[PDB]
């Protein structure tokens, strides 16, 4: 493993269209389905990307931390948790969009 | 892959006066809008800041969308420009009508014969929701590609030339009839334009693996399809398109 980690893995997120302050916006403002989009709350704040649930319950739903396979390290100290970690989503088998959502947790601030 | 870079400004343009090269995302954001947005630059070894706000490619996005959809964008922006995508009328409305300087759209267009047309309109803009996303230029400003935005007679009619000019229209999706219609214009295509009765020019149709097709091609028989008369017969949709803007003084 230390080998195969000579070289890092890699990912294609062309972020969509539609943006917003919050998951929610974006479903109002027509993003109706689940993937990672761009966000910006405050204008005084860099946008920064999320993976929207918009199939589960009504959508709008701005996931802030996940789990599905250990995929990611959590054991981190107080600085990698203030900033967030991981990855927000990936490349849904042949596709030009990140489908599929990656284990994070989006930080603290 | 997909990154962003750090140089702000006003328009696709003011980046490449700031100091910008590459062809890729950027945030611009014109005076009167309230949070800054992406756009697809697309920078040549010029200094030329193209914003683009259009392209089709394959097929894979849809343009069959509603009105808050349009007025908001949707599709995908790669910065390699390998994405379809509308921007959102409400963007277009934000950069163009920005005073004191007019902008210009270039369509670019291409086949599945490998050959491609320009086509240019000069003093562009679009016009509030308030005038519900209006087409309004000064004039068709040359282009192999041919002034599509100044209606075509197509069949028998003789004033179906004055139903198919474009500019002076408003934006018509299915869930907001503004085009001069007796029908819905945007229903009968699945799509969303500056629709009249109907149209001589069609970058946002259904898109068409192979480019030919004919009335069988759907239930309806309409020319659902993207066309642009002045170059190519209504029965062949292109496989490339594009919408550009560009402040005018560097034409």
């Amino acid at each position: 493993q230390m080998e195969y980690c000579r070289t890092p893995c890699t990912v294609s997120c062309n972020i969509p269209v539609v943006s917003g302050k919050e998951c929610e916006e974006i479903i109002r403002k027509g993003g109706e389905t689940s993937e990672m989009y761009l966000i910006q709350p405050d204008s005084s704040v860099k946008p920064y990307r999320v993976y929207c649930d918009m199939n589960t319950e009504n959508g709008g739903w701005t996931v802030i931390q996940n789990r599905q396979d250990g995929s990611v390290d959590f054991g981190r100290k107080w600085d990698p948790y203030k900033q967030g970690f991981g990855n927000v989503a990936t490349n849904t088998d042949g596709k030009n969009y990140c489908g599929l959502p990656g284990e994070y947790w989006l930080g603290n601030d | 892959t997909v990154q962003i870079h750090d140089i702000t400004g006003k328009d696709c343009q003011d980046i490449a006066n700031k100091g910008a090269k590459q062809s890729g995302l950027y945030f611009i954001k014109p005076l009167k809008a309230n949070q800054q947005f992406l756009v697809y630059c697309e920078i040549d070894g010029s200094g030329n800041g193209w914003t683009v706000f259009q392209k089709r490619l394959d097929g894979s996005v849809d343009f069959k969308k509603n009105w808050i959809q349009y007025k908001e964008g949707f599709g995908h922006l790669s910065p390699t420009g390998t994405t379809e995508f509308w921007l959102g009328n409400e963007k277009i409305h934000l950069i163009s009508t920005q005073s004191a300087i007019p902008y210009a759209l270039r369509v670019e267009l291409e086949d599945w014969n490998g050959r491609t047309s320009t086509a240019d309109y000069a003093m562009f803009k679009v016009g509030p929701e308030a005038d519900k996303y209006r087409l309004t230029y000064a004039y068709f400003a040359g282009g192999d590609a041919g002034d599509a935005f100044d209606g075509f007679d197509f069949g028998d009619d003789p004033s179906d030339k004055f139903f198919t000019s474009h500019n002076g229209m408003q934006f018509s999706t299915w869930d907001n009839d503004n085009d001069k219609f007796e029908g819905n214009c945007a229903e009968q295509d699945g799509s969303g334009w500056w629709m009249n009765k109907c149209h001589a020019g069609h970058l946002n149709g259904v898109y068409y693996q192979g480019g030919t097709y004919s009335k069988a091609s759907t239930p309806n028989g309409y020319d659902n399809g993207i066309i642009w008369a002045t170059w190519k017969t209504r029965w062949y949709s292109m496989k490339k398109t594009t919408m550009k803007i560009i402040p005018f003084n560097r034409l």
